[PDB]
């Protein structure tokens, strides 16, 4: 089968440079033109640029005009998207899609075989470990029924971090929220479980986080006051 | 250059409900539009091309219709696989690719009142230098619930920070975690700290508060 | 300055049908959402249903899902409530509610007086 | 909006591309070109509609729009690179491929002007107003009483007897063989006028001339059946201007042949027959449309008609249309006999029917242009204005009905032109208070019923007045009784007004 793959994405600085590779396995780039589609995290799809390797008529979007550039090589069967002076708005997932040439049926077919898409981010903050803080149920009031018990992790970079409860034991009632972007550049995430009040003073609950780039493993305890 | 609007941005139906998604162009774009299905996390896929034809690979329960500048997708029997985000994209030239906004379908489910909980910061944030109170809304539907963070009986704005989660696979309900972060001025202000949140399943908005 | 006018009522047999009605005067309705609440003697301030707009659906509660019916007429500014198969555990007073937000967050300010419903 | 609206906005957009600089806004122009080109690719054209789809003679349409959209791509890929004259060169190549590939399946691109070319050459009849001096002249040797009491009543009865079938036949055969029959009827009129021997030849001539004046409604309905409904206003305006220009040019040509050129009446009718042969040759080359009116149901028309039957300003104008049309045509059918009686000169150049016809056409065009601008409310000012117009008509008919001195015939001519104004001031206005209330099928039905009852009343008055076995009155007492009739109408509308 024919498909696409994207490489060269990671973390950069604002005002830096980054080159992205779009490799098409199967078909050649002289028989189908290539396109770039931006998807901000939480927003929808939006278009960036294209290239047609037959003639070359590269036109850009209004937000990336005169800042990005594109160049496709048919010997290596790939397309390079070079970006310099990156703004903070360009933190997004880039998809590299195929689309056919006029005339015929492959023009009326849309972007049929999308790629997996790479992730690019523009941030000024550096990498650090998540500070973990407990969230006690405050059992002096609102007792009798169920209660909640939480962990607030904050001030970490980059994105991926995992939060587990009792090293994977307590997994029925775990709500892990997505990482929301704090205005100071870092990230803050919350996690919480539902514990009945009868066992809340009996079972000792621990809370283990795992941050893979900044290799720290903070395993704290969560208990009421 | 041209706009491509898409009105039913938040749908909700059950397994076996016919749903319609409209999409309105600005210019007189011909019968060349695309409907895309994107699972949460994965890549979008071609579902409908040229506003009437079905792509080889997707089942016969997807269709489309052109009426002037109005493109309408219709799903007859809603498969549980078909809970994803559907995008509208007019294609007319190489450099006039303008997507829509996106329609996220949901599961039709009863309205449950949120279990509104509040968490003050621990003993470590008062020694670190940045305190953070949070308010949790668990097991509620739909997503829209507005918290206001009544501090000193006033609507604090610009300092709150919300984060909703995805839909649960066990009971199809939602959770929300609003996070009000402050400096060491959590102490020398007024001792009451409340969050008032409202919801359609709530008669009066639930106000959860703590002192000191 | 807006107001709600509800109707209905009547001693009914267990298993009958009824048509509750709620109209509004003071403000147009087609850019808002309306809702139905319940108050039983012994409890307080429960939920029945909510009708959002003309392009969305009606959302019900845990005990009235698939049993009652909610219709909305924006040309007459009236939301109905087709009660079907009334169990005797719903002897209560039904409240009508207007929304005060276009994002249907749940800002409810103006309610009605209510309507007595009694079984057997 | 199948192919023609997209094609006209494509032509207008290509003109916009042609006459513009500062190429930031030619990208929207080229993408609207592309949208209008891709919208018409699956258009299924009407001359191809009779052929089966997926045929090898159909793919030329798709291949022509394929190379059209390809050159739109070649134009738009250079418009984004800052080039401003290469887009013009690609537009010229687009023009060449437009002339090559697409225009074979388009119908015709002079369908306005050719109808203008039919609105002129089919109206050049320079012996139209000179029929009556050709009858009373030394050529055919007819008397005044035989042409007064016998020939034109046959015209009236024949106009009824061809207003009955030929309107349905006009709405039936899609309007092209009906205009061909009208041209052949004009040919028959001038052949019976040339080769006439006695009264019965002229009676058959008046039968065919009644066919010609009854087929006058065919032209505007042919325009409505040919032209798309969103282009009907401008093309109908050009066609009405062409018809008025043709009638005025015909009357001016009649004056330039009879008076200035000193051409005899037989040679004048020869030239008239030549122009009618040109009219027949041009009528043979008319395209037959498909969408008729009463054949392309009845309860829906009755339901849409009954909502405005008791509406005011529709029944009074209908009765006025009937009465004033009967009186107006009974004055027009005898004004030439009256002019030949008052001025019985043997000189052919002394006859000035063509100058009065040209002045009548000019004043009718002026009072028709000055009719849509009449913004007078009709709640109280209806019967007073109609009473004043009928009083002016009665005064002019009474002015014509007493002049027996020869040298005052000049004072007759333009005076009757004023009478020719006095009806034409209220021809669109009576349309404007009838046609602006119902649907187009109901409009054609109401005007057909009004013209039919107008012809009934005209036939009854012709049976009373000009009967060969009843009264048999001379045309002087005929104009006197017509002045009495217009005076009775003036009394009726004055009693209705105040």
């Amino acid at each position: 089968e024919v498909q696409l793959v994207e490489s060269g994405g990671g973390l950069v600085q604002p005002g830096g440079s980054l080159r992205l590779s779009c490799a098409a396995s199967g078909f050649n780039v002289v028989d189908f033109s290539l396109h770039w589609v931006r998807q901000a995290p939480g927003k929808g799809l939006e278009w960036v640029a294209y290239i047609s390797s037959s003639s070359g008529s590269t036109s850009y979007a209004d937000s990336v005009k005169g800042r990005f550039t594109i160049s496709a090589d048919t010997s290596k069967n790939t397309a390079y998207l070079q970006m310099n002076s990156l703004r903070a708005e360009d933190t997004a997932v880039y998809y590299c899609a195929r689309w056919g040439y006029w005339p015929g049926e492959p023009w009326w077919k849309a972007f049929d075989y999308w790629g997996q898409g790479t992730l690019v981010t523009v941030s000024s903050a550096s990498t650090k470990g998540p500070s973990v803080f407990p969230l006690a149920p405050s059992s002096k009031s609102t007792s009798g029924g169920t209660a909640a018990l939480g962990c607030l992790v904050k001030d970490y970079f980059p994105e991926p971090v995992t939060v587990s409860w009792n090293s994977g034991a307590l997994t029925s009632g775990v709500h892990t929220f997505p990482a929301v972007l704090q205005s100071s550049g870092l990230y803050s995430l919350s996690s919480v479980v539902t514990v009945p009040s009868s066992s809340l003073g009996t079972q000792t609950y621990i809370c283990n986080v795992n941050h893979k780039p900044s290799n720290t493993k903070v395993d704290k305890k969560v208990e009421p006051k | 250059d041209i706009q491509m609007t898409q009105s039913p941005s938040s749908l909700s139906a059950s397994v076996g409900d016919r749903v319609t998604i409209t999409c309105r162009a600005s210019q007189s774009v011909s019968s060349a539009v695309a409907w895309y299905q994107q699972k949460p996390g994965k890549a979008p896929k071609l579902l409908i091309y040229s506003a009437s034809s079905l792509y080889s690979g997707v089942p016969s329960r997807f269709s489309g219709s052109r009426s002037g500048t109005d493109f309408t997708l219709t799903i007859s029997s809603l498969q549980p696989e078909d809970f994803a985000t559907y995008y509208c994209q007019q294609y007319l030239y190489y450099s006039l690719v303008t997507f829509g906004q996106g329609t996220k379908v949901e599961i039709k489910r009863t309205v449950a009142a949120p279990s509104v909980f509040i968490f003050p910061p621990s003993d470590s944030q008062l020694k670190s230098g940045t305190a953070s109170v949070v308010c949790l809304l668990n097991n509620f539907y739909p997503r829209e619930a507005k918290v206001q963070w009544k501090v000193d009986n006033a609507l604090q704005s610009g300092n709150s920070q919300e984060s909703v989660t995805e839909q649960d696979s066990k009971d199809s309900t939602y959770s929300l975690s609003s996070t009000l972060t402050l400096s060491k001025a959590d102490y020398e202000k007024h001792k009451v700290y409340a969050c008032e949140v409202t919801h359609q399943g709530l008669s009066s908005p639930v106000t959860k508060s703590f002192n000191r | 300055q807006v107001q709600l006018q509800e109707s209905g009522g009547g001693l009914v047999q267990p298993g009958g049908s009824l048509r509750l009605s709620c109209a509004a005067s003071g403000r147009t309705i087609s850019r808002y959402a309306m809702s139905w609440f319940r108050q039983a003697p012994g409890k307080e301030r429960e939920f029945v249903a909510v009708a959002r707009r003309s392009g969305d659906g009606a959302f019900y509660a845990d005990s009235v899902q698939g049993r009652f019916t909610v219709s909305r007429d924006d040309a007459k500014n009236t939301v109905y409530l087709q009660m079907n198969s009334l169990k005797p555990e719903d002897t209560a007073v039904y409240y009508c509610a207007i929304d005060s937000d276009t994002f249907y967050s749940g800002s409810y300010d103006y309610w009605g007086q209510g309507t007595q419903v009694t079984v057997s | 909006a199948d192919l023609e609206d997209n094609w006209e906005t494509l032509n207008d957009n290509l003109k916009v591309i042609e006459k513009a600089d500062n190429a930031a806004q030619v990208k929207d122009a080229l993408t609207k070109m592309r949208a209008a080109a891709l919208d018409a690719q699956k258009a299924t054209p009407p001359k191809l509609e009779d052929k089966s789809p997926d045929s090898p003679e159909m793919k030329d349409f798709r291949h022509g729009f394929d190379i059209l959209v390809g050159q739109i791509d070649d134009a738009l890929k250079l418009a984004n690179e800052g080039k401003v004259k290469e887009a013009q060169a690609a537009a010229e190549q687009l023009k060449t491929t437009r002339n090559a590939y697409i225009q074979k399946y388009l119908s015709w691109r002079h369908l306005v002007c050719y109808l203008c070319f039919y609105g002129f050459m089919a109206q050049i009849r320079p012996g139209e107003s000179f029929i009556t001096p050709y009858l009373l002249g030394p050529d055919k040797n007819f008397t005044r009483e035989q042409v007064t009491n016998e020939i034109t009543p046959v015209l009236s009865y024949s106009y009824l007897a061809v207003l009955v079938p030929v309107f349905l036949l006009t709405d039936y055969l899609r309007y092209t063989p009906v205009l061909l029959l009208q041209g052949l009827s004009f040919v028959s009129v001038w052949l019976l006028l040339l080769l006439g021997h006695s009264v019965a030849h002229m009676q058959l001539m008046e039968l065919f001339y009644s066919v010609t004046m009854a087929a006058r409604i065919a032209y505007s309905s042919y325009i409505f059946s040919l032209v798309r409904p969103a282009r009907y206003q401008r093309v109908a305006g050009y066609s009405r201007a062409a018809v008025l220009l043709g009638v005025f040019t015909s009357s001016v040509l009649g004056q330039l042949l009879v008076t200035v050129g000193r051409v005899s009446f037989s040679t004048l009718n020869y030239i008239s027959l030549a122009f009618l042969t040109f009219s027949v040759v041009l009528a043979l080359f008319l395209k037959r449309p498909k969408r008729s009116l009463f054949f392309n149901v009845l309860a829906r028309m009755l339901r849409e008609l009954g909502d405005s039957l008791r509406r005011p300003q529709l029944r009074l104008w209908s009765l006025w249309w009937v009465f004033n049309s009967a009186g107006y045509y009974l004055v027009v059918y005898y004004v030439h006999i009256l002019w030949n009686e008052v001025d019985p000169t043997t000189n052919s150049a002394r006859v000035y029917n063509g100058a009065a016809d040209a002045a009548s056409t000019l004043l009718g065009a002026i009072t028709s242009f000055a009719a849509g601008f009449v913004k007078i409310r009709w709640a109280r000012w209806s019967k007073l204005l109609i009473a004043g117009v009928t009083a002016t008509q009665a005064g002019l008919v009474f002015l014509l009905a007493h002049t027996r001195h020869p040298s005052s015939i000049w004072l007759c001519y333009a005076a009757f032109v004023l009478f020719r104004g006095s009806y034409q001031f209220l021809v669109p206005i009576a349309t404007f208070q009838i046609a602006s209330s119902l649907s187009k099928e109901l409009c054609a039905l109401v005007f057909g019923v009004n013209t039919f009852f107008a012809t009934i009343v005209k036939t009854i008055i012709t049976f009373i007045v000009s009967d060969v076995r009843g009264l048999g009155l001379p045309v002087r007492k005929q104009f006197q009784l017509y002045s009495v009739y217009f005076l009775i109408l003036s009394i009726i509308y004055f009693l209705g007004a105040m």
